[PDB]
DNA sequence: AAAACGCGGGGGACAGCGCGTACGTGCGTTTAAGCGGTGCTAGAGCTGTCTACGACCAATTGAGCGGCCTCGGCACCGGGATTCTGAT
DNA sequence: ATCAGAATCCCGGTGCCGAGGCCGCTCAATTGGTCGTAGACAGCTCTAGCACCGCTTAAACGCACGTACGCGCTGTCCCCCGCGTTTTAACCG
């Protein structure tokens, strides 16, 4: 409403000592503000004396203060090495990138017209920037937005002037039109490059379409389904006029693939992202409806699960045509709210995505076909036949593809469990926790894995050198970790290792931070837009990062993670079918490295159980 | 049955059964339950009036924790009653 | 931190807004933390003596709700 | 709606517990009875203190406005 | 399975004082809890009631005596009347 | 033996006035926490069998209750020593 | 710094009432047996409330600022003490 400081971008010095004082930045050091209710590219330099007394000043302060603090251990502390200069202009040249990248538009929302103080009628774009949601949207100047991208206002343009708007979506539902086995990509498709077994998948989902009913896309993870699902997107909105909206949920953290995948095969088909603060739906509400006492423009929406939940109800009004749900196994439960949820939503197709159909239990496959198609749905010798009849109705319904019969460029996946024995303080904590007055199968398996997961295990095993051994030591899990991490650094070999506990993984990152490795973590605390930056620096051409800590399922579902050749699985997470999903990271269509999977197993211990009762999951799949 | 034929809402047949199996005492009377259960009748009725009341006053057709708590607290003669007493959920007057 | 420290002090706060205290004074926290902590030991210790009797290795809201009642108020909504 | 916080009752309730048992395994209800009876204790005693204070012609409660709350009611 | 709750009787209760308002599973279990409160109250006064006169048997003037003590006042006439009427009604049949 | 009136008198109430510690109040961060969702499996909560346990009943008797009767011990008194108390 | 004047206090004397013992014979105790059935025990199926992890975001923490009130000090003047004196209600045969 009144303008002050809101960001801060960067420093300077204003004309050519270890602490600086308050005066010495105050008259000195300049600084790059940006203000309130703003564009983040009408950013200005300042100082002091010129903004006065304005608000955000404890902001300004709270930088400098980091500044200080930044330039006192960049180089003039006493302790100095390598590693540090090198984490910290990484740090610095990584938030220089992102505030740069931060200027520039990557969509438009709308145009109006004011009058300013010399009455000028100018136009005004509502913009959005790139790893921003619509929050934050401010009205830029049409001039300055044409000339620093006229290829995104000419989008802009094309998109409300659109001959693909759903307010004339043709209405087939009375009777579906035939249509007919396609044996060539459609030229609609702007990627190029669609698999044939993709096409199949495209002829096979649009036949059932024809016909009516649903099916699961039960392709293994790693077939470009996503890229099946924009093509038939596509489909619908073109070559069968279906205009009107389409709803796509997905697993966060996959979002901007989502967008990626969407822009790159339908540049001309309009997505809104779906996420966001308050502010940001509202900001939504404001484009995807008129002013008026009701037409959808958006041809698609993508959202998450958490976000379905808590706008069910608004959502719930929009009468969708087609709602695809990624990674469909989170709807395996019919109690959960998202089940209920999405059965309350007023759709006219549903499509589902997984690589597992079949979970832990025939009552989840069960719940799925039932929200696929509801109300059309014990003694040894009697299930032999009644499974098999079972899978024999569901057939017709199901589409699933083996990685072994077809894409054959796709090295083949080695996957091999190494048993290792339980160390000295690992064995004493678990006869302790078999018992009581040290000081669930859930402590047997924190023993397991590394006492360092224990409240005050620090003083029980304990310089850089003394945590580090001690580190190590303490585990052989973490000890075979280390042989495998030092043969794969001797052969240039990238690794990403999956650990069912985040306290797993920040053992792991203060053990590769005190060996030296640059890494890469992605966890569910991580925000929406840093996991994308995660994930596009592991996966650069250049990437000086060699190891990837993920939990086993955040970046262990839907994810693309080109570009990778180990997978070290810390330990099962009950369910084979998630373990698989997350081995399944590394081993995309686009891999040329011949992936190996190495689980780490701890010798007369849970683990052995546990893999015992998986092996039931796993005979059970047939 | 006997509360039916009472024309009191309350089951005097499983109030006696409980007074029996209570061991309140070896033998109860056979008026013992009804005026039991008349009175329990008479507080019921009486709560649910100012509840009722409550929830009108706040324009609501739902008779929640507040409603209840707000009416035994706001009255006198309740509120001497379970003086000493804390009603879920229940809000401050 | 430790979890008696968990009762936060806008807690506290909302506790005494509600109560109609107009002003908190700073010492006053420490001590709501301590009469709350002597009344759980209080309520806990006879909820636990009714497990212990009843041979059963999981605390009931009956069992909190008999505490309670002897203790001097009566807790109504979790009876069975 | 409780405002005495949930999470942070239910633990310290755990480590209450914990002195007088071991493996001892709670209930959701007896949590809820537990946080629902000391928000009403802990509003009644306010109100007593902020009577003390309003005798001794304050309006910020104290220390001695609590313990004389508590050494009239008894417990103490 | 038979569970021990007084759901049905305080729905017919609020439908006769209020008919258009209805009670949710949680207030049932307020209600319900406060009625055994006061049951209990009232039946253990009267068992201690018959003790200290020796008396081996409960009855309406057992209860008479209880609920005039517990109810504190302008309601103690009131559960009287109407005890009292149940009870006379009773003995006729 | 206690209550009730009355007088002067000291002590303290109550109000005012000042200062300064402490308080509430933003300002946003970092924190943690609903409110979903995962996979358990401790341990209910329930049933069924069969034993020792306990409730009633005579028959036998020995602890308790009321009545009765002594005499230590407590309350009582005067007189004598102890004592905390201003008052100047 | 001191000692006079009330109250408190030490001892022991005499008188009276209740405690504590004894006695009888009342009543319920204590074996001794029998019968029924409540609980211990064993066993099963199934609930539900762990342990943690997402994810968004309300809420808590820390810090800084300004000023309303806590506590202290002083001053005056109402309102009780603390007798002495005069009623008065009560005292226990
Ligand atoms: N034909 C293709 N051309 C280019 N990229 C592809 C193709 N097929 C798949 N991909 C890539 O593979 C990635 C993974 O797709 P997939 O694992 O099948 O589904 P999801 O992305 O939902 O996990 C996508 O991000 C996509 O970029
Ligand atoms: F197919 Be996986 F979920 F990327």
């Amino acid at each position: 409403d009144f303008h002050g400081i809101d960001i801060v971008i960067n420093h300077r010095l204003k004309t050519s000592k270890t602490v600086p004082d308050l005066n010495n930045c105050k008259e000195n050091y300049e600084f790059l503000i940006k203000w309130t209710d703003e564009s983040h590219l009408h950013n200005t330099w300042e100082t002091y004396e010129s903004i006065g007394q304005v608000r955000g000043l404890k902001r300004l302060d709270n930088y400098c203060k980091q500044f200080i603090i930044e330039d006192q251990q960049v180089r003039l502390d006493p302790y100095v090495t390598a590693e540090d200069i090198e984490i910290m202009d990484m740090e610095r040249e990584r938030r220089l990138d992102e505030f740069e990248e931060f200027h520039v538009p990557e969509r438009i929302i709308d145009s109006q017209r004011a009058s300013l103080e010399d009455g000028t009628s100018q136009l005004q774009y509502l913009v959005k920037w790139r790893r921003l949601n619509y929050d934050e949207a401010t009205w830029e100047n049409a001039t300055d937005i044409v000339k620093l991208a006229p290829e995104q206002v000419k989008h802009f343009q094309n998109r409300e002037n659109s001959k693909i708007l759903p307010q004339y979506s043709s209405n087939y539902t009375s009777q579906r039109p035939r249509f007919e086995k396609l044996s060539v990509q459609p030229p609609f498709i702007k990627g190029g490059e669609l698999r044939d077994f993709q096409l199949t998948g495209i002829n096979w989902m649009a036949f059932l379409w024809s016909k009516g009913d649903n099916g699961i896309l039960a392709d293994e993870m790693g077939l470009g389904k996503t890229v099946q699902t924009v093509a038939f997107i596509s489909w619908l909105i073109f070559a069968r006029r279906q205009n009107g909206p389409h709803i796509i949920v997905v697993p966060l953290s996959t979002m901007p693939a989502w967008l990626d995948t969407f822009e790159k095969w339908a540049p001309d088909l309009n997505c809104i992202c779906y996420m966001g603060n308050q502010k940001s739906r509202d900001t939504i509400r404001e484009y995807e409806f008129y002013t008026n006492p009701k037409t959808m423009k958006f041809n698609v929406l993508l959202t998450t699960y958490e976000y379905i939940l808590k706008d069910r109800a608004e959502l719930g009004s929009i009468k969708w045509q087609f709602m695809a749900v990624d990674e469909a196994h989170r709807l395996k439960n019919a109690e959960s709210s998202l089940y209920e949820s999405l059965n309350s939503f007023k759709v006219a197709n549903r499509m589902l995505i997984t690589g597992t159909p079949l979970q832990n239990n025939i009552k989840e496959l069960a719940a799925l076909v039932n929200f696929l198609m509801p109300g059309r749905f014990n003694q040894d010798e009697e299930q032999e036949e009644y499974i098999h009849d079972l899978h024999r109705r569901i057939q017709p319904f199901i589409l699933r593809r083996l990685k072994k019969d077809v894409e054959k460029s796709l090295p083949s996946k080695t996957e091999r469990i190494l048993r290792v024995e339980l160390s000295d303080v690992q064995t004493e904590y678990y006869k302790n926790i078999l018992t009581k007055n040290y000081s669930i199968m859930n402590e047997l398996k924190k023993a397991s894995n590394h006492p360092y997961l224990f409240d005050n295990a620090e003083e029980r095993v304990l310089t850089r050198e003394n945590v580090l051994r001690g580190l190590i030591m303490s585990s052989g899990k973490m000890v075979l970790l280390d042989q495998l991490l030092t043969r794969l650094k001797k052969d240039g070999h990238r690794v990403l290792i999956f650990s069912q506990m985040v306290r797993m993984l920040d053992i792991l990152g203060d053990y590769l931070s005190i060996k030296g490795i640059n890494f890469q973590r992605l966890d569910g605390t991580v925000p929406s837009a840093q996991r994308r930056i995660s994930i596009d620096h592991f996966n650069s051409p250049d990437s000086n990062d060699f190891v990837f800590l993920l939990s086993t399922r955040a970046g262990g579902l839907g994810i693309n993670l080109m570009t990778a050749d180990t997978v070290v699985i810390f330990d099962s997470d009950w369910n084979p079918q998630a373990d698989l999903q997350a081995m399944a990271r590394a081993h995309r269509i686009g891999q040329k490295n011949h992936v190996m999977v190495y689980r780490l197993v701890s010798k007369d211990t849970v683990e052995e159980e546990v893999l015992e009762r998986a092996r039931k999951k796993m005979i059970l799949e047939y | 049955t006997r509360s039916s034929r009472a024309g009191l809402q309350f089951p005097v047949g499983r109030v006696h059964r409980l007074l029996r199996k209570g061991n309140y005492a070896e033998r109860v009377g056979a008026g013992a339950p009804v005026y039991l259960a008349a009175v329990l009748e008479y507080l019921t009725a009486e709560i649910l009036e100012l509840a009722g009341n409550a929830a009108r006053d706040n324009k609501k057709t739902r008779i929640i924790p507040r409603h209840l708590q707000l009416a035994v607290r706001n009255d006198e003669e309740l509120n001497k009653l379970l003086g000493r007493v804390t009603i879920a959920q229940g809000g401050v007057l | 931190r430790d979890n008696i420290q968990g009762i936060t002090k806008p807690a506290i706060r909302r506790l005494a807004r509600r109560g109609g205290v107009k002003r908190i004074s700073g010492l006053i926290y420490e001590e709501t933390r301590g009469v709350l902590k002597v009344f759980l030991e209080n309520v806990i210790r006879d909820a636990v003596t009714y497990t212990e009797h009843a041979k059963r290795k999981t605390v009931t809201a009956m069992d909190v709700v008999y505490a309670l009642k002897r203790q001097g108020r009566t807790l109504y909504g979790f009876g069975g | 709606e409780l405002l005495i916080r949930k999470l942070p009752f239910q633990r310290l309730v755990r480590e209450i517990a914990q002195d007088f048992k071991t493996d001892l395994r709670f209930q959701s209800s007896a949590v809820m009875a537990l946080q629902e009876a000391s928000e009403a204790y802990l509003v009644a005693l306010f109100e007593d203190t902020n009577l003390c204070a309003i005798h001794a012609k304050r309006v910020t409660i104290m220390p001695k406005d609590i313990q004389l709350a508590r050494r009239i009611r008894g417990e103490r | 399975t038979r569970k021990e709750s007084y759901a049905i009787y305080v729905y017919k209760v609020l439908k006769q004082v209020h008919p258009d308002t209805g009670i949710s599973s949680k207030a049932m279990s307020i209600m319900n809890s406060f009625v055994n409160d006061v049951f209990e109250r009232i039946a253990g006064e009267a068992s201690r009631l018959a003790h200290y006169n020796k008396r081996s048997t409960i009855t309406s003037r057992e209860i008479q005596t209880a609920v005039r003590l517990l109810l504190p006042g302008e309601l103690a006439k009131h559960a009287v009347s109407e005890g009292t009427k149940a009870v006379t009604k009773y003995t006729s049949a």
